[PDB]
């Protein structure tokens, strides 16, 4: 298929002046990862400071203060337990390890 | 360019035309696809499906139409199949409408979405025995040696060591021996001295054989097959047999048939056509070998014309032949239907008994797909130079 | 009959594109450099490889120093040759310059 | 620069890899079928990578040049040049240790001569066809044996 | 030309003398049967077969024969010449002025003029490094190739510390298995 | 019993293991004594051993690199993607082998949280060990990857090996601009100094310093008036270029 | 190539039958409960003599051992029904690992009680898993998973339909009996392509790419860029020779100063004057800028 053929990148192309002065002016915040890490991350300076935040490590940390929000909303796996605990009963464990830990208990 | 398209078709003209000239029994292009495709066959042998009569319609159009509207210069295919039950016997005959098929004009082209093409022709060696002496540097005496190729197969080779003896392996595995070819073919080893005793350095290989029993060195011949497997009945003939005397899978040129009956003077005065490889073709070519390789210049054989010994020519005109176009698209239909039917008896299995029509069984689709992928992207279809009507020509 | 002062050019890499429709580029080989360096005459060289070729940002830079009719801006470095820095830095390689 | 005095080659190590990125994806995925916009977390990640549209953060918040060297933190974008794109290398961090090729399979391998082994031998070893003895202390072996 | 620049084994193989004195000169089984006699003397030197189409070597004073008195390194038969050989015979300087008289003469053949000295820069790069026959006492491997400038510099550093017999000849080499004997690793990568 | 003793495992951690528990030192003076001592088979071995013994010997590296826990990316426009009129897309090949690298990574990932018996975790470290293989360089290890076709993949290492090499990539030589070609003959009035020129091709390729010289005395107002002019080939241009070659 | 391993190293396991997995059941259930009973015996303290200890971590391991007895005599399982779903998509290992989680899951879920076969049982969670992989792991261009029941239901409809004719089926006939528009299923037919590949050969000799072909529409010219600073700067040498108020007027309202478009209040409130004080004065302005001497040199800067 060798023929001029025009296909299509992705974004926008600006043909904007360049500068270094007259900029908007900025905040920094160093937060602080599990792994001890101060990382100074620019803020705009008109702006709000979250709470978590992915880092340049690849992972979340905390702020440079000690706010501590919440060590919460995350939920406990749904585990073989609570499956084996819709299709059996309390007492089908109970007296159902009677019967093994009687035989464990007989040897 | 004319009278080769004019074959595939097989015109009144192409009728006469070669059958004033000779020419016994001439058979279509088609037809000899057919012929040899049909009877379909299945697995159980308890249904069978036939094929008949390749005819052809009429034109759909003009070639200034065409040319214009930037079509196809086509017509319609009829071939009249039959279904045939082998329990009982049934006559499901059907003339199925092929599909479309493409024509040359009378100024021998072809016009594919208007673009006018040409099928270029192209020249390969023809297939058949290469007799060759070559001699070596080491201690400069002579091996003789011959390469006999058939179409759509494996090779084998007849060649002379440096020391003594041969050079027998088939399909190159590694070597085999003259005798156990021969007497693993059934024969013994006294009709080795008969027929083959002078014609002496061979004794050296009746000597060396080294394994006394048919079967006995034919499980031998297995472990050079495979290797390490449990040889059966099975490997022992039916499957040797299988790679030179079926001939479904190991089928040399017609030609190629004519080519060992014309050089190894055969029993040449016959009208056959065959594609099957006797074995005594192949003792005879081993005693041409080894009246090659003892020095001599002629020979005759026990049935058919002597031959004067002689090498043979690598580029040499009757070494080297051409496809032609009707061959080409003769190659093109052959594996359009190798392409076509290997589901159709994969069919033949799973669709339901007495509910099939011969239309349920065929699709016209991958043969015309073939025909389309043929006269695209290849680089014998090219587009015609004109600018100079020396050019076209 | 080819020419061209400035046209499309490839997505790829920063080279002018050639074809029917195009302009058409004239490939300049290696010989040929061979023999830039038998003259010796390395600023054309230097003029060749980097603000023909390949280096984006220059194109603007020299295109618009000849409009204005200003100097002829120093060649900045071979972006094209920092591409192979990065291949290396993908496969665990300490590459460096001193 | 442009003064250059030499070009050194060493192995990158994995602290100074980790210092080279800008992040760690982990979705295998390039964009959206039909916005056709990259997606969080896989391939052309704006966030660790940069904006694809000139000065344009993906919340869209902010367009000037004023508006450079900040971050639009809902975004999560650096507002720049999209060239960069062709510079920002990025990095995948690995649930177990992973052995490089090109110290094994190369002829010969400075492997087999590093711990003085066997290729055939450690090739069952990286495929984990056997175990081998790492370490064993000799104090508790040698006098209680 | 293109063989006798990466100078492997020419196909002409004829050797040359290798110690000044007579010679005994006899037939051998379809090749010829040569025995040289060193002048101080010594032992015998003998070439056993040399095929009979490799016919003698004309000097100066019209045919060699038997009973003539040979010389340091004369050619004994018509072909081509070993330059590792000559080299380990009778020096470095001479193999400088075969290989110039050896090019020269095929682009004299054609009658084109090209000046010796270009020939001399080809030359220079031939013989730049030293093989490794003994280690001596500084982590020279045998079996590799040395620059001789090095060689020479580490030698110079020739203070006391157990002395150091790291021996070597002059080696020649083909001119791509000495370009790959580089330091600059790209163009090394470039192959 | 006795495993309380002794250490043993499988793969690149108990690779790591010998890596870290490893020391040069004694080793490289032991291969001084084998040398000092040994010859043939039990010295070229060490010869050969001692090379690269000594080499990490040298320099201030360590072998810790040989093994990885990291794998770095490579910046995504030396991958990029495209798409053509129509909705043609089109992308390099890497893209989907470190989408296998990750959905190992991940699959391994979340596997080991639940725990398994250890025939799965051989096969899901192997699958990984051999996605990073096929990743490096494919057709290396056993059958090369090949997708669609049947034909194999472009790897890291054939962007830089082969005939898309380092000569293949810069020193093959490429197209630049402000250049032409066109057939020639004689001009044997001229002088060895001087040489003609057809004069399309020439206002051609003299373009932006002519459009400069043209706007300067007060031609046109700016330069599109300029371009324009030009590719209307306005018969004003002539004199001027006469002064501009 | 790890079949020639994997066959291998599932080789050695033996195969089961219902009755025993019965009471192996029992014995994984007799761990779990021992395995509560632990963690409420960590909540209430009190902990067990040693028999007592033994006997529950001893049946948490056994638990773990016919556990993992049966899930070795299901990889055979897993072999065994993924093996035919190969040719497309995706690599066999692959789907020997999800096929794997899938029985994860079903192990999980399963029930003796109920008396049916264990493969039976877990063959839904298996095919399951199958269709949620290949859902997931097949494409470049990931797709929901609703829109590939159509592509399912499309290509069964457009294979069987298309030997129903026995040819090439038009769009608008898929939106007839498909019950959708020809633009629907024509941008289905857009959307189930595959991405062509970069860096195969172009048909022939033999040594160039495909990347050597791709123009830009999106490219860089230099001449617009170039024209567009000086028409910048003529915007500047013009705008500066009108009154000192319409240039902040002008440049404070269009968002040029600093680039952004502001109210009409906006700009007046920096005045302290009206918004009609500003719109006459602007668009007295306006008027200003249709004479035609500054509009002469800035006609062909359109
Ligand atoms: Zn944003």
């Amino acid at each position: 298929a060798d023929r001029v053929l025009r296909g299509s990148r992705l974004g926008a192309v600006s043909y904007e002046t360049d500068r270094n002065h007259d900029l908007a002016p900025r905040q920094i915040a160093r937060y602080r990862t599990d792994n001890g890490e101060e990382f100074e991350v620019p803020f705009a300076d008109d702006a709000e400071i979250p709470g978590t935040w992915l880092c340049r490590n690849g992972m979340e940390g905390t702020l440079i203060e000690g706010d501590l929000p919440e060590p919460k909303k995350v939920k406990p796996p749904r585990t073989h337990w609570d499956m084996l605990l819709e299709r059996r009963s309390i007492e089908e464990l109970e007296e159902l390890l009677k019967e093994r830990l009687e035989l464990i208990r007989s040897r | 360019q004319t009278d080769s398209f004019e074959w595939l078709i097989g015109s009144p003209r192409w009728r006469e035309s070669a059958a004033e000239r000779g020419d016994v029994n001439p058979v279509g292009g088609l037809e000899e696809v057919l012929y040899e495709l049909s009877p379909i066959e299945d697995f159980s042998g308890s249904m069978s499906l036939s094929f008949s009569d390749p005819r052809f319609d009429d034109v759909k159009a003009p070639v200034d139409e065409c040319k214009d509207k930037d079509m196809t210069y086509a017509a319609p295919l009829f071939v009249t199949a039959e279904f045939i039950n082998n329990n009982t016997g049934e006559i499901k005959s059907q003339t199925v409408f092929m599909g479309d098929f493409p024509m040359m004009t009378e100024k021998g082209t072809f016009i594919i979405n208007g673009t006018e093409r040409v099928v270029v022709s192209q020249l390969v060696r023809s297939p058949g025995v290469y007799f060759d002496e070559t001699i070596d540097k080491s201690t400069d005496k002579t091996l003789h040696s011959v390469k006999v190729i058939p179409s759509r197969g494996a090779w084998l080779e007849f060649d002379v060591d440096k020391r003594d003896t041969v050079g027998v392996r088939i399909d190159r595995k590694r070597r085999q021996p003259v005798t156990v070819l021969l007497k693993a073919l059934g024969w013994t080893s006294e009709q080795i001295v008969e027929r083959f005793g002078f014609s002496e350095i061979m004794r050296s290989t009746l000597e060396k054989d080294n394994t006394v029993g048919t079967d006995e060195a034919l499980l031998d011949i297995y472990r050079k097959l495979r290797p390490g497997e449990p040889p059966t009945k099975e490997s022992a003939q039916t499957l040797l047999e299988n790679l030179f005397f079926k001939e479904k899978r190991y089928d040399l040129a017609r030609v190629g048939r004519y080519k060992v009956n014309k050089k190894l003077g055969l029993h040449v005065g016959e009208p056959i056509t065959s594609s099957t490889l006797t074995e005594e073709d192949v003792v005879a070519t081993i005693e041409y070998l080894v009246r090659l390789h003892e020095g001599q210049t002629t020979m005759t054989v026990p049935g058919g014309v002597e031959v004067p010994v002689e090498t043979d020519d690598i580029d040499h005109f009757g070494n080297r032949r051409l496809r032609t176009v009707g061959e080409l698209i003769q190659n093109q239909i052959r594996v359009g239907m190798s392409r076509m039917e290997r589901v159709v008896r994969e069919r033949m299995t799973t669709q339901d008994v007495e509910a099939i029509t011969p239309q349920t069984l065929i699709n016209i689709r991958p043969v015309v797909a073939a025909i389309k992928e043929f006269f695209g992207t290849s680089q014998l279809s090219q587009f015609m130079d004109q600018n100079n009507p020396l050019s076209g020509l | 009959i080819h020419a061209r002062s400035t046209g499309p050019y490839s997505m790829i890499t920063q080279q002018p594109l050639g074809g029917k429709a195009q302009f058409g580029g004239q490939r300049f080989g290696e010989m040929e450099c061979w023999a830039m360096q038998a003259y010796g005459a390395a600023y054309t060289l230097q003029e060749l490889l980097t603000i023909k070729s390949d280096d984006t940002v220059g194109r603007v830079k020299v295109y618009e120093a000849i409009v204005k009719g200003e100097n002829i801006p120093e060649p900045g470095i071979p972006e094209s040759f920092k591409v192979l820095l990065k291949e290396l830095q993908s496969l665990c390689l300490n590459v460096e310059v001193l | 620069v442009n003064f250059f005095d030499e070009l050194r080659i060493g192995l990158a190590t994995a602290e100074d890899i980790r210092q080279w990125s800008y992040g760690e994806v982990k979705k295998p995925e390039t964009i959206n079928y039909r916005t056709l916009k990259p997606e969080k977390d896989g391939l052309f990640c704006e966030k660790i990578f940069g904006p694809t549209r000139d000065w344009e953060c993906y919340c869209g918040k902010y367009k000037r040049v004023r508006f450079k060297g900040i971050i639009c933190e809902r975004c999560g974008v650096e507002v720049t040049r999209a060239k960069v794109r062709r510079e920002r290398m990025g990095h995948i961090e690995l649930a177990a240790p992973v052995t490089h090729i090109w110290y094994f399979k190369g002829v010969p391998s400075r492997l087999g001569y590093l711990l003085d082994l066997a290729p055939k031998d450690l090739e069952k070893i990286i495929y984990f066809a056997a175990y081998v003895i790492t370490s064993v202390d000799e104090e508790m072996r040698h006098n209680e044996l | 030309v293109q063989e006798l620049f990466e100078a492997r084994v020419p196909r002409g193989k004829a050797p040359i003398a290798d110690v000044t004195g007579r010679v005994r000169l006899e037939d051998g089984e379809r090749f010829y049967k040569i025995t040289i006699v060193p002048d101080d003397g010594g032992e015998e030197v003998v070439y056993d077969k040399i095929s009979k189409r490799q016919r003698l070597r004309v000097f100066k004073e019209r045919v060699l024969s038997d009973g003539d008195h040979v010389e340091v390194g004369q050619q004994l038969m018509e072909g081509s010449a070993d330059p590792h050989e000559v080299l380990r015979v009778q020096g470095p300087r001479e193999v400088q002025i075969h290989l110039v008289r050896e090019v020269q003469e095929v682009y004299r053949a054609q009658g084109v003029s090209i000046h010796d000295k270009h020939i001399e820069v080809i030359v220079r790069q031939m013989l730049r490094r030293v093989t490794i026959i003994d280690s001596g006492s500084t982590e020279f491997l045998p079996g590799s190739l040395i620059d001789r400038a090095e060689f020479e510099a580490e030698n110079r550093r020739v203070v006391a510390e157990g002395g150091e017999p790291a021996a070597g000849r002059p080696v020649l080499m083909g001119i791509t298995k000495a370009s790959l004997a580089t330091d600059s690793w790209l163009s090394a990568a470039s192959f | 019993r006795y495993g309380e003793y002794f250490t043993g495992a499988m793969g690149a951690e108990s690779i790591q293991k010998l890596i870290e528990n490893f020391d040069i030192d004694a080793e490289a003076e032991s291969l001084r004594d084998v040398i000092r001592n040994g010859k043939g088979q039990k010295k070229l071995r060490a010869l050969k051993r001692l090379k690269v013994v000594a080499a990490f010997q040298q320099s201030g590296n360590s072998p810790m690199g040989m093994v990885l826990d990291a794998v770095p990316v490579i910046p995504p426009e030396l991958r990029p993607m495209v798409q053509l009129d129509g909705g043609r897309f089109a992308t390099s090949d890497l893209n989907d082998l470190y989408r296998r690298v990750i959905n190992r990574n991940n699959r391994l990932k979340r596997l080991i949280d639940l725990g398994a018996p250890e025939i799965i975790v051989n096969n899901e470290k192997r699958m990984l060990q051999e996605s990073v293989d096929a990743l490096f360089d494919n057709g290396r290890r056993g059958r090369p990857v090949t997708g669609p076709g049947n034909r194999p993949l472009k790897s890291l290492s054939d962007l830089l090996k082969g005939k898309q090499g380092r000569f293949r990539q810069n020193l093959l030589g490429k197209r630049v601009d402000y250049s032409g070609r066109s057939v020639i003959v004689v001009g044997p009035q001229l002088k060895l100094h001087q040489c003609g020129l057809p004069k399309l091709m020439a206002l051609e390729l003299f373009k932006p310093f002519v459009m400069k010289r043209l706007v300067d005395l007060n031609h046109a107002q700016n330069i599109k008036s300029a371009k324009r002019m030009v590719e209307r080939q306005r018969p004003q241009v002539w004199d001027v270029l006469e002064e501009v070659i | 190539d790890s079949v020639r391993a994997y066959l291998k190293q599932i080789g050695k396991v033996a195969l089961l039958n219902a009755e025993e997995e019965v009471e192996l059941a029992k014995r994984i259930e007799a761990g779990l409960y021992a395995t509560q009973l632990m963690t409420e015996l960590s909540e209430r303290g009190e902990k067990l003599p040693a028999a007592q200890r033994r006997d529950m971590m001893w049946i948490c391991r056994d638990g773990d051992r016919a556990k993992n007895h049966l899930l070795e005599a299901n990889l055979r399982l897993v072999v065994s029904l993924a093996k035919r779903y190969t040719g497309r998509g995706m690599a066999f290992l692959d789907l020997i690992q999800e096929g794997n989680l899938g029985l994860i899951r079903a192990v999980e879920k399963f029930d003796y009680t109920k008396g049916y076969k264990f493969s039976t049982y877990a063959t839904w969670w298996i095919r399951q898993a199958i269709t949620r992989a290949m859902a997931d792991q097949a494409r470049t261009i990931r797709i929901p998973v609703h829109m590939v029941e159509v592509i399912n239901k499309l290509g069964r409809i457009q294979r069987e339909l298309l030997q129903d004719l026995g040819r090439e089926p038009t769009p608008e006939e898929l939106a007839k009996e498909m019950d959708i528009t020809p633009e629907k299923v024509l941008e289905i037919q857009q959307y189930a392509r595959e991405p062509i590949s970069l860096d195969q050969t172009i048909g022939d000799e033999g040594d160039s790419q495909l990347g050597d072909f791709i123009e830009d529409s999106e490219a860089v010219v230099a001449v617009d860029a170039v024209s567009f600073t000086l028409l910048q700067d003529q915007l500047q040498s013009v705008l500066d020779t009108l009154s000192e108020r319409e240039a902040g007027v002008v440049r404070l309202r269009f968002g040029l100063t600093d680039g952004q478009p502001r109210t009409l209040d906006e700009i007046g409130q920096v005045y302290g004057v009206t918004r009609e004080r500003i719109r006459q004065i602007e668009s007295k302005t306006m008027s200003k800028l249709r004479h035609p001497s500054r509009s002469q040199v800035l006609r062909d800067y359109l």
